[PDB]
RNA sequence: CAUUGGAGAGUUUGAUCCUGGCUCAGGACGAACGCUGGCGGCGUGCUUAACACAUGCAAGUCGAACGGAAAGGCCCUUGGGGUGCUCGAGUGGCGAACGGGUGAGUAACACGUGAGUAACCUGCCCUUGACUUUGGGAUAACUUCAGGAAACUGGGGCUAAUACCGGAUAGGAGCUCCUGCUGCAUGGUGGGGGUUGGAAAGUUUCGGCGGUUGGGGAUGGACUCGCGGCUUAUCAGCUUGUUGGUGGGGUAGUGGCUUACCAAGGCUUUGACGGGUAGCCGGCCUGAGAGGGUGACCGGCCACAUUGGGACUGAGAUACGGCCCAGACUCCUACGGGAGGCAGCAGUGGGGAAUAUUGCACAAUGGGCGGAAGCCUGAUGCAGCAACGCCGCGUGCGGGAUGACGGCCUUCGGGUUGUAAACCGCUUUCGCCUGUGACGAAGCGUGAGUGACGGUAAUGGGUAAAGAAGCACCGGCUAACUACGUGCCAGCAGCCGCGGUGAUACGUAGGGUGCGAGCGUUGUCCGGAUUUAUUGGGCGUAAAGGGCUCGUAGGUGGUUGAUCGCGUCGGAAGUGUAAUCUUGGGGCUUAACCCUGAGCGUGCUUUCGAUACGGGUUGACUUGAGGAAGGUAGGG
RNA sequence: AAACUCAAAGGAAUUACACACCGCCCGUCAAGUCAUGAAAGUUGGUAACACCCGAAGCCGGUGGCCUAACCGUUGUGGGGGAGCCGUCGAAG
């Protein structure tokens, strides 16, 4: 299947092993997945201090 | 063979057993045949409640108890009228008596040293 | 087996079958007896079977072979043709 | 597990006072924060949300606990705006600051908590601790000489005992003549609007 | 002769109303993921691979049945006394069919509920009536020999029993004949007679403990039956031991269960047969209710134990830790042949988004054996692990304007963070340090003694305001707004949509809001959805009247007499275990949780009433309907 | 029917259009993407059927071989057992 990933950062490549959670991208026609950040392969979005949660970043000291 | 024994029921570390007729083969907390009684032995002197008509019936018709219900038998006296031997019978002590009204009147009247030693805490703040 | 009273069960159950197994076949032997004795006709070697057989029919539901209530149905059976041959 | 921020915040915002008076409470026609002086539109949920804040920050409670309370209500027999006010007065942390030996509820669970109070025999240090009627509180032998208890002495006279209760201040007693009904608890919050709340 | 209970919002248009779908606010979970994480209480924890399993343990016990003496133990010049307790191995008894696991199979009398067995069996236990008589032959152990790598196997000799086998004696066991009372057809039962028969065991420390057989009781099981709960007609025919009959056989027992013979049945559009899925239920979640979803823990029933089949032993067997055969696997082998089955507990690999310790104790309760002391118990009681759930508590409390700095915003006035801080005075729950220290045991043990949990809970003292706050959101639904950066880019979004240079919608910051040891996201279910409408919708034009009629099953029925009492209604009895749930009391410091009383258990069976209505039976009436006679219109 | 796809489609009415006739809108063809049908064939799976063979086992026979208890006319017989055959029978 076809999976959205969210958040300005990527670094997922040709073979990386990534966690794949339901979730619809509504301009996108057959897009019906999302990529958990901070799950396997897939890594936080760099520059989050917002919502750091939803895109898998760790708090920052 | 028919048993009389305790099921066990309650919390973790607080048991409250009741005094059941079941079957050896069935598991211990099952489908008992009739509940004669419930003992609880965390709260003080155990409380034990045994149904004397239906116990003294599954005596006769054959049931045997195992050794906690026959010390429950011989203080509720169940195991002298059934099968007569000489033994204490020991019916249970009462587990004391609290009571809340009568406290609660005698406080509202109490007055005097309440508000007594309650001025000589002034006197305490005073040392305070 | 794993358990050496299963092993004790098992030697003492092969003794069992052999047991129930030689007082099953003789009164098997019995009952066709006496039904040979009925078809052949006769009245004397008829009775006499039939007697033996109910015996040991009777014997062996005491031993535990055989329940007592099999014992009274072939029993009864065997009775019942004697009775006809008789009639 | 507990509100241990500013209260004069959460008064503003929920636009009275939630305790104590002649404070900071001055600033009041306006919630904290920038954006404080504007107009505003007050929906309906705004309204009931406004009156269910007010009585949990008022009581200390939180939400699980209190959604609790309103099920307990709820279920009751009568009306549930009543029952649910009967429920926050008869816990003990209010009981105590109604009877008048804390300046605030908040010292009152303080005190409460620290176990400095004995019900009627046993110590509780349950803030929650749900008083039943004809109940005896008492101040903790040991802690009969408090700087709070002693300034609640020097100062009860001023307050106003409820009806429900009996208190022998200088001895730290405080008698429940009656689990306490709405003409008794103050009206500063709309229960009506929380129990229509708790509908949606 | 009242109720405890029902909320919407966005979106079709230039605008409107309706219809209508979509989306959202709620609740929930055996959940997972992201960020974060202090403690305690009570629960829960392989939902996927019924996938393959290393290792330990999970079923033994009895010397008061027996020969005995391989250990320990007493008495003796090292062996010797089996001598006493004790005691491996062996016979013998009982247990091993329970407890524990899993949900693969099963759409079926499997399960729920209620009945029937005049078609049933039931060890141990209780009760009651008779008894416990007389003989005999072996054998394991041991000993010797042979074979085998092993697993072990076969001879010779020898030995005891509560092991095994003759006999006698015993009904309510077979057959048969009278006779009393009777049922529901087969029949049940009381009494008498004839005839043929069926048992047993001894042992002891003399306190015991046992043996056989009738009859009842209790307990457990078995079969049969009415009713009830999935989907599919793009499955229409199914069946030949199949349906019934008679004789025999078999079984605890009825029965095509089996067999021979005879007959041609049996099931099905009210859905047989076939396909799909599934263990069922008490319950759980949701819901105003009716319903919808579900079958984790706990409890009841069923099924299964490497796959397939089979019997044996036994009172009792899908025989999990039994046996036999076959298949697939793993292991040992000297190549001849052997051994094994974690869906027991813990654990490993594997699969997976995902689920724990190769723990302690038999102290308590339950179970097995023993006369008993006692032995066994991965049942169970506990502890470890994980915020997985629920509940409770803490991270401070009071005072403090001079409204300080600093951030952020600004109209450069100030505003805001904010009584917030600083500062002052207090308190010590939890954590940390230290002391005291349980209940559970009215148990057990002849006594002495005896708690795994456990120095645990609880509690005294001490420390410092300290060791203890995060997460999501802020355009609308929806509680909460501004600045800076970006410029249809980067990105956001559940829907409407936002971003094209003034973005409250992206990113960051200040401020705020909702929650808080959690907070969000995803998945799934119910709600909202009256969006399958029985409660509770519709079909002229919005989706929806068959092209039309005839007519089969079915549904439905004008007035009235009589009667039945099936529906319906009202009592009574039985049942609906417990837990859950509602509610009254009580206990844990409160709560969660736990105990206890009641209700509920919405039904079913039995029985007694009522007869208005529905229906059955039966009889009337003519108004509906049809017919006769006469009249009569018409591109039928 | 289903996959897939849209967040509308639609009814009546007001002032098939409302960006308002320089409106709206239909279908081939060309290009790309996604889901789906047909297809010589090809590759699996499941549930059975008819035959052949048929282990264990129970049952039914047979048993010249082996047999301590029973009976003997004490030369044995009775009864049993190994073995063997037959039906059924998993698997193949
Ligand atoms: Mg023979
Ligand atoms: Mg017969
Ligand atoms: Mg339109
Ligand atoms: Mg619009
Ligand atoms: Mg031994
Ligand atoms: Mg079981
Ligand atoms: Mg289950
Ligand atoms: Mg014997
Ligand atoms: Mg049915
Ligand atoms: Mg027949
Ligand atoms: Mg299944
Ligand atoms: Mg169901
Ligand atoms: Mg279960
Ligand atoms: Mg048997
Ligand atoms: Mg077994
Ligand atoms: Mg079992
Ligand atoms: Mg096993
Ligand atoms: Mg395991
Ligand atoms: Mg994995
Ligand atoms: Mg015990
Ligand atoms: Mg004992
Ligand atoms: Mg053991
Ligand atoms: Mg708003
Ligand atoms: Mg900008
Ligand atoms: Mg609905
Ligand atoms: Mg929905
Ligand atoms: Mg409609
Ligand atoms: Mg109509
Ligand atoms: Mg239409
Ligand atoms: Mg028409
Ligand atoms: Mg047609
Ligand atoms: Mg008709
Ligand atoms: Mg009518
Ligand atoms: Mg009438
Ligand atoms: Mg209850
Ligand atoms: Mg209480
Ligand atoms: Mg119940
Ligand atoms: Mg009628
Ligand atoms: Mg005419
Ligand atoms: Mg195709
Ligand atoms: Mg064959
Ligand atoms: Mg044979
Ligand atoms: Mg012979
Ligand atoms: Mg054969
Ligand atoms: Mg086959």
């Amino acid at each position: 299947v076809t999976a959205y990933i969210p958040g300005v950062g990527h670094n997922l490549q040709e073979h990386s092993m990534v966690l794949v959670r339901g979730g619809r991208v509504k301009d996108l026609p057959g897009v019906r997945y999302k990529i958990v950040r901070g799950s396997l392969d897939t890594q936080g979005v760099k520059g989050r201090k917002q919502a750091r949660s939803r895109y898998g970043a760790k708090k920052e000291k | 063979a028919t048993k009389i024994r305790l099921k066990r029921l309650g919390k973790i570390r607080t048991p409250h057993y009741r005094v059941v007729v079941m079957d050896s083969r069935a598991k211990r907390d099952g489908r008992a045949i009739e509940e004669i009684g419930q003992y609880h032995p965390k709260a003080d002197p155990s409380v034990i409640v045994i149904d004397s008509e239906r116990v003294q019936y599954w005596l006769g018709v054959g049931a045997q108890p195992t050794e906690a219900v026959v010390a429950l038998l011989k203080r509720t006296g169940d195991w002298q009228k059934f099968t007569g031997d000489t033994s204490p019978s020991g019916v249970k002590p009462q587990p004391e008596r609290p009571n809340k009204d009568d406290l609660f009147n005698a406080a509202l009247a109490e007055a005097d040293e309440a508000p007594r030693e309650a001025i000589t805490k002034k006197s305490e703040g005073a040392a305070a | 087996p794993n358990i050496k009273s299963q092993i004790k069960r098992v030697k003492t159950n092969e003794k069992s079958r052999q047991r129930n197994k030689a007082v099953k076949s003789a009164l098997r032997t019995y009952v066709r007896n006496f039904r040979r004795a009925a078809e052949a006709g006769d009245v004397e070697a008829a009775t006499k079977a039939a007697r033996v057989a109910n015996r040991q029919l009777d014997k062996a539901a005491s031993k535990g072979v055989i329940h007592k209530n099999q014992a009274a149905n072939r029993k009864s059976a065997i009775s019942k043709k004697l009775n006809s041959l008789a009639a | 597990a507990r509100y241990t921020g500013p209260l004069t915040k959460k008064s503003r915002r929920l636009g009275t006072d939630l305790v104590g008076n002649d404070k900071s409470f001055e600033r009041r026609p306006y919630p904290p924060g920038v954006h404080g002086r504007g107009r505003t539109k007050d929906s309906e949920y705004s309204l009931q949300l406004r009156e269910k804040q007010k009585a949990r920050y008022a009581y200390g409670v939180l939400e699980k606990q209190f959604r609790r309370y309103y099920e307990e209500a709820d279920r009751a027999q009568g009306k549930t705006g009543d029952v649910l006010l009967q429920i926050l007065e008869s816990r003990l942390d209010n009981v105590v600051y109604r009877a008048g030996l804390a300046a605030t509820r908040r010292q009152a669970r303080q005190m409460v908590s620290h176990g400095h109070f004995l019900v009627n025999g046993k110590k509780v240090n349950i803030p929650s601790y749900r008083v039943s009627t004809h109940d005896i509180i008492d101040v903790r032998e040991k802690s009969k000489d408090l700087p709070p208890i002693v300034i609640a002495r020097e100062t009860f006279e001023t307050r106003d005992v409820p009806a429900w209760l009996e208190v022998r201040p200088n001895k730290g007693r405080i008698l429940v003549h009656q689990l306490p009904t709405r003409d008794q608890i103050v009206i500063d919050v709309n229960e009506q609007a929380i129990v229509e709340l708790y509908s949606k």
